[PDB]
């Protein structure tokens, strides 16, 4: 372990001592864009440092190349660096060309001090042992995994470090085997950065309703792909909401009251900001459980609505103007008429925040709006950089959406979320009708070669959204065995693909012994190994490890070698 | 304002027939219109490929993306925005001509009427497309609209030049359509026999030999001669 | 009308601004070697306000 | 679709100083043995003569671009006056020899000089810019 | 209940067919070939895709529409030039 | 004077000379006795000492009084309003 | 020229807020700068009194200039005490006074609007009364005072005018109209009296 | 003067305190490091550099007028300017001002693009292998720009001197018999009759019964000021008197353009008086190196100049007897390499004089029979803005000397506040050949030539069909400022030296007139010329 849960306050105090000078701005926060959890964590840090008047700079970085370029550009005065959402799975001192002898001051006296401190803050579990164990400059905000599940790796790393006959060589190979089996592991996510920073705030005592709301947003960002993590962290948020809500309950509503509530939040898509029919129709879970992509699915949906006794005219009405008779009986109606179709998991408990008279909104809807703003908010090596520039710019739109004074931007985000879900649904029914997903014995490939609005999928977030749609659809099919999926999308302007190796997941709400063990995404190591040999102009720079940009002509040989690769 | 779309008799223009035969509209009705566009099907392969590739993109959903991208880029205006801008311009600006603009308009109207007169004299028949004082007012209105869209209170000579170009591209183009014969045949034969196939002769010399000499332009159409040195040299192109 | 200039008051005010700027610079140099930065922040913003008042007065004149 | 991978660069009416053979030497297409020597005979050709003729053709191309006659882009009537914004038929003037053609010819000359190692031709190309 | 889409297609083949149709219409022909006859190919391809209840126009459904249009154009020409026109257009109806 | 020194063809020769000398006169005023205060500074009262800004145009790196500012495009700062007023006026930083 | 057009003869509302921010207010400190009997940097300001700042004792009410109270309230290092006139009882009393005397304004402090806005924005959690009611009474006072002003701008003679008890922001917003209509009605009178 | 190295971190506070607060200059990290290096080198302990920084920023704001002073070019430029102002005041330098930093020669390919906005503006316009190819719009506007310049000259001179207005040709249509004054480009219509071309249109002119100003050359392509009565019966303009536009003094054009700083003007004026003894030697035309007699005469001339080398030795065009072209032969004819051999032979007769070829800029001007211009024209008057002699043929000549410039045929010299233009062309022959006759001694003809060139304001007032011109490189021929000194070199005109409208025009003539190797000497300080005939 490097920084446990109980000693986050030590890191915060170290940051304050090193860089809380009003003379200059010696603190720089590197945030990974295209990550809602990192966005909420950086918003928390921004508010916390605004309270203590610690001058700081927030830089959205898209890829590892940008991180390296910025660090090279980074001045030596800046003596505190925060990496939010990345950096925990690579040799940062090696990647950034860091040698501790050039950053050490006042070596003496069993202590050491350095002129610059890098605090990595992410949730991807393959901690690089040369970062968590063998470097003092790099300081990792651990969540308790290393101090409990890395004892063997700690011993193996230290023995090899200190040792630089037959028994000695045999034991070295035995220890080196322990390190090797630690690697060759898929990259998962166990915690949410927002929850970690909220734990730090609880240690410092700066918790309030806005920070709790940011924590809820960051945690709810994990419910789509890491539902086990969200279910693990949910009781803590539930306790915090009860702790922070004022005792003056059942009071009259006033234009100033902000209420965090735990009320039934059905697992539909933008239920409060769109019609009930559109909430069922465009839901990922409902689509998986009913197969609405085919023609018979719409008939099933209409039959369900008739069964509940909700007229289609009322069902398609906007949620605000739905008749108060139906809107107040949603719980009873869903209890009576959902287990018939297997949608019992739709009913759920979530967090809903109302700001005075501005109407309710749930964290699930809020994160969809934020994601939409990230995705569509606003010869070959140059236009791609223009895309990176636009993608960085969208981070600030999603950042400004968090402010309560910019609801006119959150509504635009909601509209963009509805449009993007519509486009995702159209492309999904186009893929599943033409049977574009080629089943294999290693990975179910799927390449998007032509169609409409194909420029949406050059963004990694939109491609992951489509992949999550497909994976949710496949997960509820019993015949289809679990298998990694690959999505690609040709970028005509740059003549390059965007391969996004995904991971399968068990059906939502299905809790078993094998469900408890998380599924690990093995595509990162496979991609890196394939790129190391057989130079193919592959661009592996995303913080999301399992996403690469490959030339149009080099895609097929790359996939051939990947098929020959048994790593994944 | 009346924006009327019509069709010449026989469907196609049929330029073999006289320009007055294709258009069945009277001169009175044709005089009201400020700009009388006569479009034609070029049947050009390089343009046909472009049109086909554009129409296919229109059909295969590519329009809904390309037009939106262009509009958000700032090179286009949505209908709901252009409508408001048009209303604002019409209720805010009513440009009036500058004296330098008026001199250009007068001196251009005289040229246009002189060209129409010489065409009528050559053809010995009143032109189907008329040029009248109402067309001078048409050029004035086009100039004022060009200034209006820029909200300029006074119409400079840039707007006059563009209005003149628009009129020449629409109404003069409509009026310039063309379908003695013995003189043409004699000229073609004598220059074919006298001027060799590979050499060139200067045009002043042909004038000495002698008119309007539309025969040279007709031969240029047939690609047997070619005016190259700024019209001062007539070169037998090889036919 | 253009009101008469208060020469003595403005001379004293400019002297005060100069001396306070020097004091802030000296304190900053001393700090450049507890961690109470509120007094320094208040000094800086107070001097900014005084400079703004004199700026607006002079420019109106 | 198949496009010819090779361009053409012909020195018209090249003369062989021994057998008096008048042939059009092509540099981008012919084999190297077929340009440095004649066809009917087999005597060699001077490098200086080849470079001189290539330079002469390059300057001829430049001069022909500079002294070309403009023509309307809609009615193709050759421009006759010296001060005129556009054709009277509302068509912009355009050259009979487009600039892109001369740019392509210059690139061909540079490629030939760099490949065959024509020093004087490279000096000419550099002197152009 | 069916609205096929023209996503998967070779627009180059349709463009070439349209260009050839216009070139042979202007010279030795009288059937007017406007852009409407370019859109007719797409509409006929969509009808053929409707016949198979397909939601996407396949390459066969486009080649069949091209064959229908070029056949209707050719068969309306004078017998003197019909053989030459059929020979010229044979390269687009390869396969039938 | 804190934004830019600029189409200048809209001015006659006399007016151009007048503006050119007037800038020098203003700089003389800003240096004679009222040098402690920035006479060319903003006339809006300094409400808040600390503001957050967003970099509009990339400017590489610019040295401040004590440390340094790395003006990376689309990166947000949280700095004192005193040392970024000129950059905000010029058009490199945006927020407040 | 040096001074922009919109700053010619009036004060921008930002300048009114700047003027108001120089008035002393009473605060409850959350820190303690009082040096014990048994280093530290003192404020030593030049445009106010630093005595009450170097002697702050936590939860012991002092009086500091408003722009410093706000600066401390930016952190959690003080707690601005609302003035006595900014309570529901006193606001109701002033509203009753306004409704009872339709010819003269109530005796509200000259900075009541600016102070109310500043305290509602920056010190929203330091009021013993629900802020949703203080806002509703401030707005009611503003409405009544606006009705009385519009019925007195009907007395814009050319000699003088007595706007007794009017606030500072209200006067500032009415200045360009009153002081430019009375100028014209004075120019007309002096032109008539040219004999 | 004590050297010291000071790191940017410690200088940063004071640096910003002045550059940013006092005047509003943003200093980058690299620029701060460079300024720290400069301060450490030219002062020790880095304490009393406040005046240095103040001078730096005031010069920067007075001249450069931008932000981000730390560009390694702005800082260096301002430091240098401080150096020259300290030098003229008489630290880093306290020497005397050198004219080399104020002497430059401008090629035709390196001038400033000045296109005149038709209403009233003289704008400034300023990429690959084929980056020098002019665009079509350049050919379109080539004559329009020239007409606009001549029209501005007329609107400044004629109306304030003579006050009939200039009516554009398009305004003559409806008018039946009124009198008009037209400024148009004289040319021949495709129908074969003379006409005037104007931006507004064209009109045929009846040249019979015309009284022209006898002190001018009238040729097609020259812009004239005709006056007559329009007739609508046949659409003709019966001209009565036609004359060239009046010229303008150079100083008049300078205040209109308004191009110089005051310090530069003062320094140039100072070195004008200080550098009294500078001699420019202009050699004769047609230095036929192939000729042995001319080669021997050049040896004597170079020997005579070796005793007192001049400032500039200008060499005129047509360095070889026969035009160079692709020659089909197996001998050493090889018109390319024979040029190389001729220049190598020149190197032998030029490197022999150590006193010469030193402290003497040697400018070479090409002619009608030079490489890269005679390949296509075959020794005729082809494209006018001739490119310099190719560097591939100047290896030995450039190796022998240290300051040799190979420049265009219409080159420009910026020796001082005055401008000198060198032009090698047989203007007299073309003017006499293409002068048009009116149906209605030697010094007089030279005056006619000079007056025509200066009144036209163009180096070659000829049609594009008589002297092809690179479309973008046409400003290099326009005499918009009317340079003070012009070397109107010629081979068909008698040697002369005339002054007109404040411009000194000198024509060295042929190198060998009858038996003497004539050449010219020019003294810029006294503005006096003298010829030096040397017998063979
Ligand atoms: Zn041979
Ligand atoms: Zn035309």
């Amino acid at each position: 372990m490097y920084y446990g849960i109980s000693q986050f306050s030590e890191a915060y105090n170290k940051i304050l001592r090193n860089s809380s000078s009003h003379s200059s701005c010696q603190l720089v926060i590197f945030v990974s864009c295209l990550n809602i959890d990192a966005l909420c964590a950086t918003k928390m840090l921004s508010l916390l440092f605004k309270k203590q008047l610690v001058q700081s700079q927030i830089v959205p970085i898209f890829g590892y190349s940008e991180l390296r370029r910025h660090y090279s550009q980074l001045d030596d005065n800046i003596n505190s660096l925060l990496l939010v959402g990345f950096g925990g799975v690579i040799d940062l001192e090696a990647f950034l060309e860091i040698d501790p002898q050039e950053y050490v001051i006042d070596t003496d006296s069993g202590e050491q001090s350095f002129r610059r401190d890098i605090y990595v803050l992410d949730a991807h579990r393959p901690w690089n042992l040369d970062n968590i164990f063998g470097s003092q400059i790099i300081q990792c905000f651990d969540d308790g995994t290393v101090d409990d599940t890395l004892g063997e790796q700690k011993e193996a790393y230290y023995k090899l470090l200190e040792l630089d006959r037959k028994q000695r060589k045999k034991q070295i190979h035995e220890y080196e085997g322990v390190l090797e089996e630690y690697y060759s592991q898929g990259t998962t996510v166990v915690n949410s950065i927002s929850a970690q920073i909220y734990s730090l705030l609880s240690a410092i005592g700066e918790t309030n309703l806005s920070n709790l709301w940011l924590n809820i947003l960051g945690t709810t960002s994990l419910d789509i792909a890491y539902a086990q993590v969200y279910n693990r962290l949910y009781p803590l948020l539930q306790d915090e909401v009860k702790r922070l809500t004022p005792s003056s309950r059942n009071s009259v509503k006033t234009p100033d009251t902000l209420t965090l509530n735990i009320q039934p939040d059905y697992y539909l898509f933008l239920l409060r900001h769109s019609s009930l029919y559109d909430s069922f129709y465009y839901s990922n879970y409902v689509n998986a459980k009913l197969s609405l992509w085919n023609e018979n699915g719409k008939k099933r949906l209409h039959k369900m609505f008739a069964r509940m006794g909700i007229p289609l005219s009322t069902a398609q009405e906007t949620w605000l103007y739905m008749d108060h008779s139906i809107k107040r009986e949603l719980g009873i109606i869903f209890d009576k008429n959902l287990d018939r179709y297997g949608l019992q998991d739709i009913i759920r408990d979530g967090f809903v925040r109302t700001l005075g008279y501005r109407g309710s909104i749930s964290a699930s809807e809020f994160v969809e709006a934020l994601t939409a703003l990230l995705e569509v908010g606003n010869n070959s090596a140059q236009k791609l950089t223009n895309l990176r520039k636009r993608w960085v710019s969208n981070f600030w739109l999603s950042w400004d959406a968090l402010d309560d004074r910019k609801v006119e931007l959150l509504n635009r985000g909601i509209q963009l979320a509805q449009d993007l879900q519509r486009a995702i649904f159209n492309t999904g029914v186009a893929i599943l009708e033409k049977k574009l997903i080629k089943h294999l014995r290693i990975y179910r490939l799927c390449v998007l070669q032509d169609g409409p609005d194909l420029d949406l999928y050059r963004n990694p977030l939109t491609l992951l959204r489509l992949g999550n749609w497909l994976i949710e659809c496949c997960a509820e099919s019993e015949d289809k065995q679990l298998l990694p999926m690959v999505l690609a999308s040709i970028d005509e302007n740059t003549d390059t693909y965007l391969v996004a190796g995904l991971t399968p997941r068990y059906p939502r709400g299905l809790d078993t012994i094998h469900t408890k063990k998380p599924i690990l995404n093995n595509f990162s190591m496979a991609f890196q190994q394939i790129t190391a040999e057989t130079d193919a102009k592959v661009r592996i720079d995303n913080f999301e490890s399992s996403i690469i940009e490959i030339r149009r002509e080099d895609l097929s040989p790359f996939l051939e070698k990947l098929t020959l690769s048994g790593l994944l | 304002s009346v924006l009327a779309a019509a069709n010449p008799i026989y469907g196609r223009y049929d330029d073999l027939k006289s320009p007055g035969d294709n258009i069945d509209f009277q001169t009175t009705i044709l005089s009201r219109f400020d700009m009388i566009f006569i479009v034609k099907d070029d049947h050009n392969e390089e343009r046909d490929i472009s049109i086909a590739n554009h129409v296919i993109n229109i059909h295969t959903g590519n329009a809904n993306a390309m037009q939106n991208q262009q509009e958000e880029n700032g090179s286009e205006i949505s209908i709901e925005k252009m409508k408001r801008y048009i209303t604002y311009c019409r209720l805010k600006c009513a440009p009036r001509l500058s004296p330098q603009a008026a001199e250009k308009l007068s001196s251009n109207f005289v040229t246009i009427r002189k060209q129409l007169l010489i065409n009528e004299l050559e053809s010995t028949e009143r032109s189907s497309i008329p040029i009248t004082i109402r067309q001078l007012e048409a050029i004035i209105r086009i100039t004022e609209s060009l200034a209006k869209l820029e909200l300029s209170p006074i119409a400079q000579e840039r707007h006059v030049d563009e209005a003149i170009r628009l009129f020449q591209a629409s109404t003069m183009d409509a009026a310039s359509q063309d379908p003695s014969l013995s003189e043409i045949r004699r000229f073609e034969q004598e220059l074919k026999r006298r001027l060799p196939i590979g050499w060139s002769t200067s045009y002043q010399t042909l004038r000495r030999e002698f008119a309007l000499d539309k025969a040279l332009y007709a031969l240029e159409k047939h690609e047997t001669i070619q005016l190259r040195h700024q019209g001062q040299n007539i070169y037998r192109s090889g036919v | 009308e253009l009101l008469p200039y208060p020469h003595q008051l403005m001379k004293r005010l400019l002297n005060r601004i100069s001396m306070q700027s020097q004091l802030i610079e000296n304190i900053s140099m001393g700090f450049l070697d507890n961690e109470s930065k509120l007094p320094l922040l208040c000094m800086e913003t107070e001097l900014e306000r005084l400079k703004f008042v004199i700026r607006s007065y002079i420019r109106c004149r | 679709e198949f496009k010819d991978p090779s361009l053409s660069l012909v020195v018209p009416d090249f003369l062989c100083e021994y057998c008096f053979f008048i042939s059009d030497i092509d540099f981008c297409k012919a084999a190297p043995e077929s340009i440095f020597s004649c066809v009917r005979c087999h005597k060699a050709f001077n490098q200086v003569l080849l470079q001189e003729h290539l330079i002469q053709k390059l300057r001829s191309d430049i001069e022909s671009y500079l002294i070309q006659d403009l023509r309307c882009s809609r009615c193709h009537k050759v421009k006759r006056d010296y001060m005129s914004a556009h054709c009277p038929c509302a068509g912009a003037w355009e050259g009979t020899l487009p600039r892109e053609s001369i740019v392509q010819k210059l690139n061909v000359f540079k490629q030939v000089a760099k490949y065959y190692g024509f020093d004087i031709l490279l000096s000419c190309i550099a002197d152009l810019t | 209940k069916i609205y096929p889409k023209l996503h998967q297609m070779d627009m180059d083949k349709v463009s070439r067919v349209y260009a050839d149709l216009r070139r042979e219409s202007i010279s030795t022909g009288s059937f007017p070939i406007t852009v409407r006859h370019l859109e007719s190919i797409l509409r006929i391809a969509e009808s053929f895709a409707k016949m198979r209840l397909s939601e996407f126009v396949s390459s066969y459904d486009l080649d069949r529409a091209i064959k229908v249009v070029v056949d209707s154009f050719v068969d309306a020409q004078k017998v003197s030039v019909r053989r030459q026109l059929r020979r010229s257009f044979a390269i687009y109806t390869l396969g039938h | 004077n804190g934004l830019d020194l600029m189409d200048t063809n809209n001015l006659s020769h006399q007016e151009q000379e007048y503006l050119k000398e007037y800038c020098d006169l203003i700089t003389d005023l800003k240096s004679g006795d009222l040098v402690d205060i920035d006479l060319s500074g903003s006339l809006v009262p300094p409400s808040d000492v600390f503001i957050d800004v967003r970099v509009l145009k990339d400017a590489g790196e610019i040295q401040t009084e004590y440390g340094v500012f790395n003006l990376i495009k689309d990166s947000q700062f949280f700095v004192r309003q005193s040392d970024v007023e000129r950059l905000i006026q010029q058009g490199y930083l945006q927020k407040i | 020229m040096s001074l922009p057009a919109h700053l010619q003869q009036t004060f921008s509302p930002e300048e009114i807020q700047f003027i108001v921010e120089n008035e002393p207010i009473k605060i409850f400190p959350r820190i303690t700068t009082r040096q014990k009997i048994r280093n530290h940097t003192r404020w030593q300001l030049i445009t106010t009194d630093d005595k009450a700042l170097n002697n702050m004792v936590a939860m012991r009410s002092t009086e500091v200039v408003l722009w410093i109270a706000l600066l401390l309230k930016q952190q959690s290092k003080c707690s601005i005490v609302a003035p006595q006139w900014l309570t529901t009882k006193e606001l109701d009393r002033k509203i009753q006074y306004e409704k009872t005397h339709p010819d003269r304004f109530s005796e509200l402090p000259w900075n009541w609007l600016v102070l109310a806005r500043i305290l509602f924005n920056k010190a929203k959690d330091d009021f013993h009364d629900p802020i949703h009611e203080l806002r509703g009474k401030i707005q009611d006072l503003r409405e009544i005072r606006q009705i009385k002003v519009l019925k007195g701008l009907k007395y814009l003679n050319e000699s003088h005018l007595q706007l007794d008890n009017l606030s500072l922001l209200e006067i500032n917003e009415l200045r360009p109209f009153i002081t430019e209509i009375m100028d014209k009605l004075r120019e007309i009178h002096t032109a008539s009296l040219t004999a | 003067v004590l050297p010291v190295k000071i790191q940017p971190p410690l200088l940063r506070p004071l640096a910003y305190r002045v550059l940013s607060r006092k005047y509003g200059l943003s200093i980058k990290s690299d620029g701060l490091s460079a300024l720290a290096e400069f301060v450490g080198t030219n002062i020790g302990a880095n304490w009393r550099q406040g005046p240095a920084t103040i001078k730096f920023l005031e010069q920067f704001a007075a001249v450069w007028k931008q932000q981000e002073r730390g560009l390694f070019i702005d800082q260096s430029g301002v430091k240098e300017v401080i150096q020259e102002m300290k030098e003229r005041e008489k630290p880093e330098s306290s020497k005397a001002l050198d004219w080399r930093d104020y002497f430059k020669v401008i090629n035709a390919s390196q001038q400033q693009r000045f296109s005149y906005n038709p209403h009233k503006m003289q704008f400034i316009f300023v990429g690959g292998i084929a980056g020098f190819l002019p665009d079509i719009e350049d050919k379109v506007q080539m004559f329009l720009t020239r007409y606009y310049l001549t029209n501005d000259r007329v609107m400044r001179n004629e109306n304030f001197q003579n006050s009939m207005s200039i009516t554009p040709i398009k305004n003559l249509l409806g008018r039946d018999a009124q009198n008009f004054l037209l400024l148009g480009l004289l040319n021949k219509n495709f129908k074969g009759n003379w006409s005037l071309e104007d931006p507004s249109g064209s009109v045929e002119i009846d040249i019979s019964q015309t009284i022209p100003t006898q002190g001018h050359y009238y040729v097609p392509g020259c812009m004239v000021l005709v006056e007559g009565i329009y007739y609508s019966v046949g659409n003709k303009f019966h001209v009565t008197s036609m004359t060239l536009p009046p010229g303008e003094r150079r100083e008049i054009t300078l205040e209109t353009i308004g191009n110089l700083d005051k310090d530069l003007k003062i320094r140039l004026h100072l070195l004008e008086k200080e550098l009294t003894d500078h001699k420019f030697v202009i050699l004769g035309a047609n230095l036929f190196l192939d000729d042995l007699k001319i080669m021997t005469a050049l040896s004597k001339i170079l020997q005579k100049l070796n005793d007192d080398p001049p400032t500039l030795l200008i060499w005129q065009g047509s360095f070889t007897s026969v035009p160079v072209f692709a020659s089909m032969s197996s001998r050493n004819i090889s018109s390319s390499t024979q040029f190389k051999n001729n220049f190598d032979a020149l190197a032998t007769l030029l490197s022999r004089f150590d006193n010469l070829t030193e402290n003497t800029t040697m400018i070479f001007i090409p002619g009608p029979n030079d490489l890269w211009g005679s390949m296509v024209s075959l020794g005729a008057s082809g494209t006018l803005p001739q490119d310099p002699i190719p560097s591939a043929f100047t290896k030995k000549i450039n190796k022998v000397c240290k300051n040799v410039v190979w420049s265009s045929n219409p080159t420009r010299i910026a020796y001082l506040s005055q401008e000198i233009v060198i032009f090698r062309d047989d203007l007299s022959g073309r003017f006499k050949r293409h002068r048009l006759e009116f149906p209605f001694q030697k010094v007089q003809e030279t005056r006619k030539l000079v007056k025509t060139i200066l009144d036209q304001g163009h180096l070659s007032p000829f049609l594009d069909s008589l002297r092809p011109i690179s479309w973008d490189l046409d400003h290099t021929l326009t005499l918009c400022p009317i340079p003070s000194t012009m070397v109107l070199c010629d081979t068909t005109s008698a040697q002369f030296d005339l002054t007109y409208n404040g411009c000194k025009v000198i024509n060295p003539g042929s190198f060998i007139h009858n038996r003497r190797a004539r050449y010219m000497e020019y003294v810029p300080s006294s503005k006096k010329t003298i010829q030096e005939e040397i017998y063979i």
